[PDB]
């Protein structure tokens, strides 16, 4: 790890002279709180069938995207004191500090 | 192949879908999951973490990147002229356009099949989501390909690393600075932000910089934001021509819409002008997104929120009372106790029969549904999650611009000077802009102001 | 071969030396050193870890196993009696001894080449090491034979492994409370006690009771407390004269002394009435190894302070300076600063020798170099570290004896009054054991007791 | 993890319900601190000569034993407070905690 870096590192490799790969690209995540998979350690939780998360059946996403989430476009309600430019910047936020990849 | 297919095997961790839905009527069907990428393959006692391709410093990856083999191929090299490569073929009003990806498997080609406007290359693989977050990356690819330029008028004899270093800087800079001073506080509150965001006394080498795995979940709260259209507004602020308000779905990955229907400005604008959404209890998130997510590229479209939920057991992140507890707010184990905390009988007793127990209920669940802070708008739960994060990217960054060493004293005073009103009024051929905390204002008779009520940069400072 | 080799190559991570090694006299030599196996083979993208072979929670586990296939390895099942297995080869006088492991290297056999002592079988893979804690494995080993032939007289009807199981509760107890009753509060002080364990309340679901990478380091301040010698006395707690003090350089992995040389006792007795090396800062680790760890039976002979400080490294731990601060505790930044933290003008002074900056020490040295804890045995910074770790693995853990759905009421009282000297006047073959905390006691005449001023378990209430 | 246990788990398997394999056998070890290595990832720091901690060399282990620990055997001061039982319920204890398997 270098000496008196007068700019930065792109991948970020060193911010951290310590722990330089912290902060870095391609490390994986971190972890507040234990990991809660059905076995322990890689199974989502709704994946096996009558498995209960914890005295419970894991409910399906599309219905709770259906009860608690649906509602009539019709009735929408403008953040009179927000624009846009708001949940833009959402974005261009989200995509400056996480991304997590799927295999092709 | 999990877009074509449903079997729950490997790759795939599939959406199956219910009884009684509206979009998908067949209960043999669903709405495509490729689970996340681990970070062990072939491990038997490591527990699941899942990678991040990404920095989590705030150093403006989507514009610079993140690696760098891609990274070097972003800048034009012919030159020493330092900058950012720019669409060698197909542009604004004189005005750069972002370049093309060459990609295997373009969507934003699928959408009109006659026209070629690809993918465009840049910092984030996914800045063609929707025109109206390509547009960002355009602003701010320019304001370096212009920085770059101006510097070469403060200083010659300084080559191209260094006139794009030092512009690299700046940027990072400016998107630091306005999302600590003027998105954060309206998207937190006032008081969560003096729980975490207090002042920034100095960097601490033992502060966590990196992402929280929920993060990642929680910062997903502003698919509640979203509004059912685009709209583009005509250099007078109205109702803008070609056509006015175009549905969210056939502009999902719609480049040549950027291209050939008319500039980034008119976008860029008219994003001033229009109230964002609100949310509440009885609009989540919509149908735009709930039922029609990128479907003029897939098979059938999916239902965002519920990626959210699914991609939360993806991670395998703990429920809502966990973080309930992790945060030190209360944890409800009641209907009861659950109107009392996101005062609604009505979506306590549904989210109730959803989960059986508060207690695993999803954290975007949770979080979402949780009454507005005041003044702000997130939860107790997605306050206390989003404000710590921020805390630390900001403390555990040797590169904040605040920190002693990067930009001098003297650099960083007209440094704070900088707001992107006017960096979206120096890079497009737009006149009248909207008033500091462009996030506050929609209203346009004004709640706008002109371009010489705003200041400029300092470059002279390098 | 890292035994053999001095290559510094894979699995190896070789101790080189100084040229001016009282013992090592040739720089080409080192101390065989391999390395700790990662918790993911194939360095990628996710840090290196090291793994936990046994479990957390304070079960017997040193007794009973830690995997399926060992633990059912160690009992006799030619039988409903619910035993532990024991050796059929050999015996105490009269009581049992522990059966062999069945290596193909064993080392216990190099001792005495003309005697077939190969090495006990028990819980762990080190009950060897020296020929005390075989005498506990031992101890703790009778008490599962003890406890479930005295089981198997009040319920007569119970299964084999309900007879065994059931017992096995009756011994993690035994462990546990006098961990807690019992060792902590010596090692620990009377003053942070009453920070790192407060007294028992509930269980939290949420307490990682993982232990920690560090405390793996942290809880080797013990190696500071070993006697060159070891000590065997009759039982007019007299030297016993087979010979009664041997260097410990010649007992390490010799399991004929126990089996040929004397017996059980002989050693136990030893453990009681001889005085435990104390700390100071002129006298951390006794010679006999620090330069004569496992000789008669290794290459060369290693240096345990030295291994602790290189796993230091291999087990990527931060020094002494993050865990200072990991510990709401100051971080000397200067001789000064360190002379008095330290309260060492000379030591802080020797140690900057060595290291640059604090910030740089490895755990180990900074940790059994403090000023010992008022009335402990062990500074702060470990104090703080091992007292933290002994709260989650109390609060962490489901079957804490007491927690509500354990142990009923009564089974809780009779437990509650348990005693290590009890444990060992049931199944050794010794009359005057110490008197309370026989971790503190050590004087013949006195501060000692007859083995029926002496409590008992009651199990009249299993 | 069970409807319901009267005894533990020998691996210390469904001890916590949540995260079954919390505290358990032949699982990795918890961190309260992000690593130091010198890679970054996975290379103790005294592995390459002329590599440093933070600005210093780092020390050499039979180096630092050889001055701060290295005492005349003789001087032994004897603990009156404590028992010789008292190290070994130190070992035992730490054997029924803690294990890392090297690499025969
Ligand atoms: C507007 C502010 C937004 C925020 C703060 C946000 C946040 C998030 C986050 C944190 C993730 C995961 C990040 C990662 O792992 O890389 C996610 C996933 C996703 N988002 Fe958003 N997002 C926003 C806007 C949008 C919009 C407008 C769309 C579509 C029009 C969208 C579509 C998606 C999709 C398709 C996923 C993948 C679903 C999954 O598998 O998890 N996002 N976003
Ligand atoms: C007396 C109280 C003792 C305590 C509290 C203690 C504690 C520790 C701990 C926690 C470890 C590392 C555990 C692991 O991950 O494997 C360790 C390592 C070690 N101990 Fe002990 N120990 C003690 C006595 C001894 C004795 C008597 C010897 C020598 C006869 C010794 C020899 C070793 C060896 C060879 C290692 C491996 C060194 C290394 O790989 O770094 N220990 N001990
Ligand atoms: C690299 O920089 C040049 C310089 O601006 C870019 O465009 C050329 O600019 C010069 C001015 O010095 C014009 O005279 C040329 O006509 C420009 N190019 C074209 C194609 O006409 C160039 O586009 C940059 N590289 C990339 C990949 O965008
Ligand atoms: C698909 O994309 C094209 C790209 O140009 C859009 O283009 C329109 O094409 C028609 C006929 O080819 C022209 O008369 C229009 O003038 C073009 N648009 C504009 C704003 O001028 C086209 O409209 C898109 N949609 C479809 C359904 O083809
Ligand atoms: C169980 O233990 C956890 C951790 O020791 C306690 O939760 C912590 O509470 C503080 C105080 O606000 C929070 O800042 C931490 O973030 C919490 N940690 C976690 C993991 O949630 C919890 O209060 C304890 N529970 C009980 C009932 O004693
Ligand atoms: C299994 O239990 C038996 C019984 O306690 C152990 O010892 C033998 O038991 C039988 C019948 O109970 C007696 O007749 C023998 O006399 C006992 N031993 C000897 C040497 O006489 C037996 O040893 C146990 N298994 C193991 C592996 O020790
Ligand atoms: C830098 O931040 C860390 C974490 O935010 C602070 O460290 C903690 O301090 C508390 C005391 O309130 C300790 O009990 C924790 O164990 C510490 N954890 C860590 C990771 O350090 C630290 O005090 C901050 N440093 C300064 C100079 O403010
Ligand atoms: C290894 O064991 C043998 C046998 O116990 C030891 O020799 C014994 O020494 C004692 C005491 O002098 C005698 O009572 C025994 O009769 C001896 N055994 C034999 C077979 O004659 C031997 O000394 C032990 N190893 C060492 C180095 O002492
Ligand atoms: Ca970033
Ligand atoms: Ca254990």
């Amino acid at each position: 790890c270098p000496e008196q870096d007068k700019y930065r590192t792109i991948t970020g490799m060193c911010n951290n002279r310590r722990s330089p790969t912290l902060g870095a690209s391609n490390r994986a995540f971190v972890r507040w709180l234990p990991a809660e998979y059905e076995d322990g350690f890689s199974l989502p939780y709704g994946w096996t069938p009558g498995v209960k998360r914890n005295g419970f059946p894991v409910a399906l996403a599309r219905a709770v995207s259906n009860e608690i989430v649906r509602f009539p476009t019709d009735q929408l309600t403008p953040d009179q004191e927000r624009s846009l430019m708001f949940m833009q910047w959402g974005q261009l936020l989200d995509h400056d500090l996480d991304f997590t990849p799927e295999p092709a | 192949n999990c877009e074509t297919s449903c079997v729950q095997q490997p790759p795939c961790f599939p959406l199956k879908i219910p009884p009684n839905d509206p979009r998908i009527k067949n209960q043999a069907d669903c709405i495509p999951f490729f689970r996340s990428c681990p970070a062990c393959p072939g491990s038997n006692i490591t527990i699941r973490n899942q990678i991040n391709a990404l920095t989590s410093f705030v150093d403006a990856s989507m514009v610079y990147g993140s690696e760098e083999p891609l990274a070097r191929n972003l800048r034009n090299m012919s030159n020493q002229l330092g900058l950012l490569a720019v669409n060698q073929r197909f542009q604004d009003n004189g005005r750069a356009l972002l370049p093309f990806d060459n990609l295997h498997d373009d969507p934003c080609l699928l959408t009109n099949r006659s026209a070629r406007i690809p993918c465009f290359l840049a910092g984030d693989t996914r800045s063609s989501e929707m025109p109206e977050l390509t547009s960002m990356h355009t602003l701010l690819l320019r304001e370096h390909n212009r920085l770059a330029t101006e510097l070469k008028s403060l200083n010659p004899r300084w080559d191209g690393e260094r006139l794009y270093q030092e512009a690299r800087k700046i940027v990072g800079a400016m998107v630091q600075i306005i999302t600590y001073r003027d998105y954060l506080p309206l998207v937190l509150g006032p008081t969560a932000m003096r729980k975490y965001l207090p002042t920034y006394r100095s960097y601490n080498d033992s502060v966590d910089p990196r992402i929280a795995n929920v993060f990642t979940n929680a910062f997903r709260y502003g698919h509640t934001l979203i509004q059912p259209f685009m709209f583009r507004l005509d250099n007078r602020y109205q109702p803008m021509e070609p056509n006015p308000r175009v549905p969210l779905s056939r502009v999902f990955f719609a480049s040549w819409r950027v291209v050939l229907e008319g500039g980034i400005d008119p976008i860029l604008r008219g994003l001033m002008a229009t109230p964002a959404k609100l949310n509440r209890q009885n609009q989540i998130a919509v149908d735009e997104i709930r039922e029609r997510l990128f479907e003029q590229v897939m098979r059938i479209g999916l239902d965002l929120p519920a990626l959210n939920m699914q991609r939360s057991r993806d991670h395998g992140l703990p429920g809502y009372n966990a973080w309930r507890r992790f945060c030190g707010l209360p944890q409800p184990e009641t209907v009861g106790q659950l109107g009392t905390v996101l005062r609604n009988l009505k979506l306590a007793r549904k989210l109730m029969e959803q989960y059986g127990t508060p207690n695993n209920i999803d954290i975007w669940m949770g979080g979402v549904s949780e009454p507005l802070k005041r003044k702000g708008r997130v939860g107790p739960l997605l306050a206390c999650i989003i404000g710590t994060q921020f805390r630390k990217l900001r403390d555990g960054d040797r590169f904040w611009w605040e920190n002693e060493g990067v930009f001098s004293m003297q650099q960083r005073q007209a440094l704070a000077q900088i707001s992107l009103p006017r960096i979206i009024c120096d890079n497009t051929g737009i006149t009248t802009v909207s008033k500091n905390n462009i996030f506050m204002s929609n209203s346009y008779p004004r709640d706008f102001v002109n371009c010489s009520t705003l200041p400029a940069l300092n470059l002279a400072s390098w």
